[PDB]
Formats: structure tokens, sequence, C-alpha cells
């Protein structure tokens, strides 16, 4: 409420990708999964970030592993999946532009490929040119439908 | 560079400690990197020149010496004690009143 | 959509004796729509690797910067390379 | 061979009788000094019209001008040059909507190039002037891009050879700077090569780093408020640390900074670091510059004894 | 029975690298070999070998490695070409620019696909003490490579006046008249008219007459190729041209032959 009162009695602030992560940061000691398993806190503040001035070019990479932890757990949101409703995170910073490689970005990506699930039809899967979309799931599923 | 490659890191870790031979060894180090000037042991302000560019490639070196993490805060207590010590010898001078 | 034919490093590219004068860097530099290296002719023997073919194919790139960032590091790069290439004696 | 050139066209000239005045031209001709003359003295019947406020005549007196083009006037190019070059930028002035700075590069830069003349160095000059004139429409970021296009065209036509230019204009200095300050006009409007640019400017142009260029940087560089990389380009330095002095302009910061100078930026650049290299390198400070300092730092932070006392007598 | 040598020597003495280790002349010795046997891939392993190990190899086995390229393929030089052409010229750089003997030149003057590509070129020559033989053999299909490219009379016009200013410190003055004629016939086409006007007084050649049939030619060919370019004659119409057809024409020829 006080930064809210803030910025609607005062011009535009830069609010920088920091200010954004630790409130993230904040948010997730904030919301209690015993409680409320449904993270309010930190949708909310992704939902504000994205809507901030229109979020005019907001693509930051900061290495949000936040974002992987609350994807880890799953159906908290309005559509069957969470992971999917946090995919909507990709579009933002499609390019890559400052990720060109190496680091923990490039890693967490790769390591983010298992928001992928079940045997579908996923051909809007533009992500970036050179990806290895036959290279996980197949064998681990078909026969396990067979079996069953 | 002032960080080399395992140079400044056998340096920085030594012959095992300092002792009162790391005073030539920072000589050394100033002199194989930029500005080598070589006519003098040891100076207040190439010391404070080296400084800066010691804090701005700290960050490198600490990755380089991220295994090993102990010798490099003695290094750096080290040069404290060369840096005081420096500065109380300019102190015994009186110049500008006694202890600015 | 089809390859877009993405620059390679100066690596890849083999040529003896282009040497880029640094007025024509500056006007890679100063471009910030769709940038190229010789007016994008298509001229460019490049050691290149192709996603699924990484076999070092040698074919002739646009050498058009697709983007604007990056493009300086790319010229001196380049310019450093050649250089070398021109000091070694024999 | 017609005596009454230059004599008696311009009054027919004011009125444009077509035939009525291009009759005397026509009857002169001859010698190549009646091919100046026929070539002469229509700048200062057009500079006049200027005076009338009359542009549009442009097609008018370009045909006028383009059926008495004299082979002999070619013949002379070295002194016929500048006169051409007074004519098209007075037709540019002159409703420059039907002639457009691409018909200034067609029509003098692209004919004189194949006429084979060598370029002056005040060719870029002159065209980075009448370009800033005049803009075209879409001011949406696109007056920049588009500049920019016209720009690096109209420089595409001597990527060639030295053209006599062994130094060629990019080491010539000004020439730089106003095309700088041409493709970004303010913090309006950010163009994505400043950075490119002025970064090539460092890594290249450091040998032979002059004071107009490296003032000019600045100067743009305020204008759209990147203090981050300010700092980086302010830092950097081709040669090792201050040798032989300090060449960067400590002067000419002061009085950039002093201008606009955001109270955090100023603070974080007095205090947290980014100062106390001038002891460092020892650079004579002058008594202006001092006195600019001086103020600086009684509009900044402490001017009384640390930062404005320091480094002035070396405390 | 060589091949087999070769073979078996490499893989017993050490596996980990070939025969460029040798002396670097027999290493030049081998190179000449290969090249009468027309082993290009060989050819080309032990040339980047030899100049690595700092060895400038004899002006005659580098042309001979021009040849044996040249035959390789049947030379004929065309868009599928020079790409399959490279691959062969990475350990060159070094000969080029410094040192490079008039086979090596006139072997990359028809590689370079640009004007461009050539300024580099052409720079390096007038950078080299052998500049005044090395035009002297490759002006012509310089000439021809040049007007190939830049189609549109405006460019190569300016691209020919930039090789005449970078060309006249060559031979100080006083070039010879083969070359001054040669470049007239490569230049009365397109335009530039004004500056061969200058030309002509500018050296002591002065001839109006037939260029043993080429000057009527050269004027047959710019009208021929007037349809496809320079359609508007800017400057380069008869309205302009008229004083330069009147000016030189010998009495041989009854006004331009009544063209």
């Amino acid at each position: 409420s006080i930064l809210d009162s803030f910025i609607k009695h005062y011009p535009d602030v830069k609010l920088d990708a920091l200010f954004w992560r630790r409130l993230f940061q904040l948010s997730h000691f904030a919301w209690t999964p015993a409680n409320d398993k449904k993270a309010t806190s930190v949708v909310r503040c992704w939902h504000l970030m994205k809507q901030w001035y229109a979020s005019k070019r907001l693509r930051p990479s900061v290495d949000y592993e936040t974002l992987r932890q609350l994807y880890d757990i799953m159906k908290k949101t309005g559509n069957f999946p969470l992971g999917i409703d946090v995919l909507r995170s990709f579009k933002p910073g499609i390019e890559r532009t400052r990720a060109e490689n190496a680091g923990k970005v490039n890693n967490i990506i790769i390591k983010y490929q298992k928001c992928i699930i079940k045997e579908l039809v996923n051909r809007g899967r533009f992500s970036a040119v050179r990806e290895f979309i036959d290279s996980y799931g197949f064998d681990r599923k078909m026969t396990k439908d067979l079996n069953i | 560079i002032p960080i080399d490659v395992h140079t400044l890191k056998r340096i920085i870790s030594s012959s095992g400690m300092d002792e009162s031979e790391f005073s030539k060894s920072i000589s050394y180090l100033f002199a194989k990197t930029v500005d080598p000037e070589p006519k003098d042991v040891l100076s207040l302000e190439d010391l404070s020149f080296l400084l800066s560019k010691l804090y701005t490639q700290r960050f490198q070196i600490r990755r380089i010496c991220r295994d090993i993490n102990a010798k490099y805060s003695e290094f750096w207590f080290k040069l404290f004690s060369l840096y005081a010590e420096k500065v109380d010898a300019k102190r015994n001078q009186v110049n500008l009143r006694n202890t600015k | 959509i089809k390859h877009a034919d993405k620059v390679p490093h100066p690596e890849e590219i083999i040529h003896p004796f282009y040497q880029p004068t640094a007025i024509e860097q500056f006007t890679a530099c100063a471009t910030e729509y769709n940038p190229s290296l010789l007016d994008g002719k298509k001229i460019a023997p490049s050691l290149i690797k192709h996603p699924v073919s990484l076999k070092t194919i040698l074919v002739d790139s646009k050498l058009k910067f697709d983007d604007i960032r990056g493009v300086n590091k790319w010229l001196m790069e380049f310019v450093a390379r050649r250089q070398h290439q021109r000091n070694i004696v024999l | 061979i017609n005596p009454n050139g230059l004599s008696n066209l311009r009054y027919f000239l004011q009125k444009e009788d077509f035939k009525g005045a291009n009759k005397i031209i026509q009857s002169s001709s001859g010698t190549e000094t009646h091919n100046i003359r026929t070539l002469e003295h229509v700048k200062n019947t057009l500079k006049d019209l200027v005076g009338q406020e009359r542009k549009v005549d442009v097609v008018q007196w370009k045909s006028l001008f383009d059926e008495h083009s004299t082979f002999l006037t070619i013949n002379q190019s070295a002194a016929y040059w500048p006169l051409r070059l007074e004519y098209a930028i007075l037709l540019n002035k002159a409703d420059p909507q039907f002639y457009s700075d691409r018909v200034f590069l067609k029509d003098y830069l692209l004919l004189k190039k194949s006429l084979g003349q060598e370029l002056i160095r005040e060719d870029l000059i002159a065209l980075l002037e009448m370009v800033l004139k005049t803009q075209h429409s879409s001011h949406s970021y696109f007056n920049l891009v588009k500049q920019n296009r016209v720009i690096i065209r109209a420089l595409n036509l001597f990527k060639g050879l030295q053209t006599e230019d062994d130094g060629s204009v990019v080491y010539d200095e000004v020439v730089i700077s106003l095309l700088l300050n041409s493709m970004v006009a303010d913090e309006r409007v950010k163009l994505r090569s400043l950075y490119e640019t002025i970064d090539h400017i460092f890594q290249t142009f450091g040998d032979k780093l002059t004071s107009g260029m490296i003032v000019s940087i600045l100067q743009n560089l305020a204008k759209i408020k990147d203090w981050n990389k300010l700092l980086q380009v302010w830092e950097a330095i081709t040669p090792t640390e201050g040798e032989g002095q300090d060449k960067r302009p400590w002067n000419e910061f002061i009085n950039v900074i002093n201008q606009s100078g955001d109270s955090h930026v100023i603070s974080k650049i007095v205090n947290n670091g980014h100062l106390l290299w001038i002891r460092r390198l020892n650079v004579n400070v002058t008594p202006e510059l001092c006195n600019s300092i001086k103020a600086l730092l009684k509009t900044a932070g402490m001017e009384n004894s640390t930062l404005e006392e320091f480094l002035v007598r070396g405390t | 029975a060589l091949e087999n040598l070769l073979a078996a020597i490499n893989n017993r003495f050490f596996p980990g690298r070939c025969e460029n280790s040798l002396h670097p002349i027999v290493i030049e010795q081998l190179l000449s070999y290969f090249i009468k046997t027309g082993n290009l891939n060989e050819s080309k392993n032990f040339l980047g070998h030899l100049i690595k190990k700092g060895i400038l190899p004899e002006a005659t086995i580098i042309n001979r490695y021009l040849e044996a390229i040249d035959v390789h393929f049947d030379k004929s030089t065309k868009i599928f070409d020079i790409r399959s052409k490279f691959a062969f010229i990475a350990d060159l750089a070094p000969i080029i620019e410094n040192y490079g003997t008039i086979d090596l030149f006139k072997f990359l003057i028809p590689m370079c696909r640009h004007f461009d590509e050539l300024c580099s070129l052409l720079n390096i020559i007038r950078k080299s003490n052998n500049a005044k033989r090395a035009v002297d053999s490759t002006l012509p299909i310089f000439i021809k490579k040049v007007l190939t490219f830049t189609k549109d009379p405006m460019i190569n016009s300016g691209n020919l006046s930039t090789v005449f200013n970078i060309v006249s410190p060559i031979y100080g003055q006083n070039v010879p008249s083969e070359f001054v004629e040669k470049f007239i016939l490569s230049f009365a086409l397109q335009g530039n008219y004004t500056m061969m006007a200058h030309m002509i007084d500018t050296y002591k050649i002065k001839l109006s007459h037939k260029y043993q049939l080429q000057i009527i030619r050269a004027l047959k060919n710019s009208e021929r190729n007037h349809a496809l370019k320079n359609t508007g004659a800017v400057g380069y119409n008869k309205e302009f041209k008229k004083y330069f057809i009147e000016k030189y024409l010998n009495c041989t020829e009854r006004e331009a032959l009544r063209p």
C-alpha cells in the first residue's frame, strides 16, 4: 500500500529489475503453503510488473529461480496446470538478447523444459532455433500407457 | 591484467606465507602489470592507484580463488598492513597538522 | 520460417586479402537498420556450422547484422585477426 | 557571345518569362570565360529570389541551368564546383520537397564522383548542415531512422578508395561531431547505434583522440542521460592511464555535469568513486577549471574542504 | 609405393602429427611432388603446415599450386565456382599482401567478385615494390573484372576514376600510351566524357585517327548499350556530347563516319 500510494501520487519512477526480484523473494517468504496452497503473492506481483506502465519492453534476465520454485508446485491457477500459467513469463525475453550463452540463465532454460508434460500436440513451440524437441519423453510414456 | 593465469594466484597464496618477502612480491605485481616503472620498490601513490584496479578485478580473482578462499583474506590483510604503515610513515612527518 | 542466414564469427570466414578499412567499419557501426558487410553481397566463404550439420560447411554468407549490439566487437575481432596475419613474416 | 548576359537576365528572371529569359542565355556562349558567365551570376539572381521568398520554381530553375550546362565549365571544375554547391544548397533551402536530400546526392555527390574530381572534405559538412536543416514526416523514432539511412547511403558513395582522403573525413574533426548530433536529437528519440558508434570511436580513434570528439561525445551523452555508460567511457582511457598527463577534458566534464546534474548521480559520482584520479595522474588544473569546480561543488556536495580544496593543493 | 611409404612412416613414427615436422625443404619438395601428381588435399595440408613453420615457398612452386588448382576443375569461373575455389587460399593469406608473385595476383584478379573486394587488392599492389610489373601484367584482366561488376554507369564511372587517381602515383608520370588507350577504350563506354577530354590533353597521345577500328567500335558499343544503361544520359546526352563529338574527329572518318 505504501509503494502504491507513492507511485499514484508521484510521477513514474525507474522500477529496476532488482526491485521486482527482491519483491518476488519477499513474497516467496511471505506466502505460506500450509495456510494457503495457492501462491497469490507471487502471481499478483508478477501481474503487477507485467502491467507496470504496460511493461514497456520489460524483458530483463535476472535468473528467476523463484519462478522455477513456484513451478515445482502445480495446479495453483485458473488453468489446470500452474506451470503453463507461468509459461506466460516466456514471452518477455524470448529473444534472450543479453542471455546469449553461458551462466545459469541458459542452464535454467534447458532446465525449464520440464514444464512440458504428457503426450500432446505442441506445435507452438517456436522457442528458439536449434531446439532439442526430440530428446525428452516418448518411450517413457507410450510403453507405460500400453502396459496399463 | 592485474589478475593472471595462476600467477597472481600463486603470489597471493605466496610460498606458504607472505612473511617480509611480500613487499617485493607486490613490487613485482605492479611491475609486470600496467605501469611497470622499474625505479622504486614501494610508493604510496602507486599502491593507491593499484588498489582501485584490485577492487575492480577482485571479482574475478575471488572466482578463480574460490576453491582456496583461505589465503585470500590474509593477502588483503597484508595489503592493508602495508597501506597503514605507509600512512603512518607519512604521519610522522608533520606537514599538515598531525594526523590528517 | 526458413533460416535467417545468421552471421558467423570472423574465425569461420576465410579470406586472404580482405582488409576492412576504418571507413567501412564506421559505416557498419553507424547503421541501425540491418547493418551488413560488403553490402550484403553473399560473398564470404565461411567455415560455418549449420545447426543440424555442424561439419564446418563452407558457404558464402550475407554478413548482414540482424541486430546492432556486438557488431563493433565483430569488427575489432576481425581486424585484429587480419593485422595478426599481415604482421607475420616468412 | 551575347554581351547582354548577366546584365538584363534578372529582370526577365524575376518574372520567369521562360523563353523570354532563356533567349539571352541561349545567345550567350563561346569561350570558357563566357561559359563561366553563363553559369555565374545565376547564383546571385537565385539568392535575390530567396530574398523575395520564392520557392516554387525548383524544376524550372533546374531545367534552366541544366540546359546550358557547358563542358568548359566542367573543364575548370576546380573553381566551378563551389558555384554548383551554392546552387544546390540554395535549391535545397527552397522547397526541399521537390529537391530532397537524395536529389542533392544524385545531382552533386554522384556526378562529381563520376566526373572523377576529388571530393573536398567540406562536402560532408554541408551535407549534414542541410540534412539537419529540414526533417521529413513520420516523427515517431523514424526521422532518425531515415536520416541514418540517407546519411549512411550518402557516405556510402566513398566506401571505395581514398579519393585523395588518406586522412579520411572520419579522421577529420567536426564532421563526426555534427553527424553524431544529427543522428540523435535528444532523449525523446534515441537510436540503437549510439553505443556502437562511440565505442568504435574509443577503440580505434583513441590513438588520435582530439578534444573535439571527446567533448561532443559527452555533450551528446548528456542529452540521452546515459550516465551508467557515460562513466564507463570516461573511466576508459586508450593510453595507459594518464600517459602524458590526462588527455580527457576534465573541465568539460565539470561544465556538462553542471548542466542538468541530477542530485543522486552527482552525489554518487563525487563521493562514490569516479574522482581522486586527478591526484593519481597529476594533471594541471586550470584556474578557470578550479573556479568551475568551486561553483559545481557549491551547487554539489561539500564545497568547503573535502573534494573542493582537495585535489587542488594536493590535500 | 610412395603413398604406402608415407602412410607407414606417419603411422609408426608418431600418429599425432604428420610429416610436416620434417625439414622444410623436404616439405617443399613433397609439395612439388604432390602438385605434379595433382593431390590437392595433401598439397593444401602440407602448404598450410609450411606456412605455420615460418617458411616462404618458392615462387615457382606457388605458381604450380595455382595451375594445379586451375586444372583440377577445368577452371571455367562461374557462380558455382569461387567458393569451391576457396578453402585452398587460407594458408596463402600471409603471402598475399606481404610478398606475392605476379601469378598470384593474376590468379586472384578473377576471384574478386566485387569492386570493394579488389579495392584492398589494388591497395596492396600499390604498397608492393613489384607494383609496376604486376600492374603491367594484370591491368587488362583487371579492367575486364571491374567492368563485369558495376553495370550502372555512375558507380562504375566513380570506380574507374578512383582506380585512375590511385594508379597515377604508379609509374609516376608518362604512363605508357598502351595503358592510356586501353583505359580509354574501357572508359569511352558509359560516361565521364569530361575526364577523358582532360586525359587526351594530359598526355601526348593526341591521336584522333581510328584506333585500328576500336574508337568507332567503342562509340558503337556505347550507343548500343545506351538503350540498356544511361538511357536518360544526364550530362552524357547529345545536347551535351555535341561539343566533344565535333572536337576530336580525324579527317579519315567523315563526322564519326556519319553515325
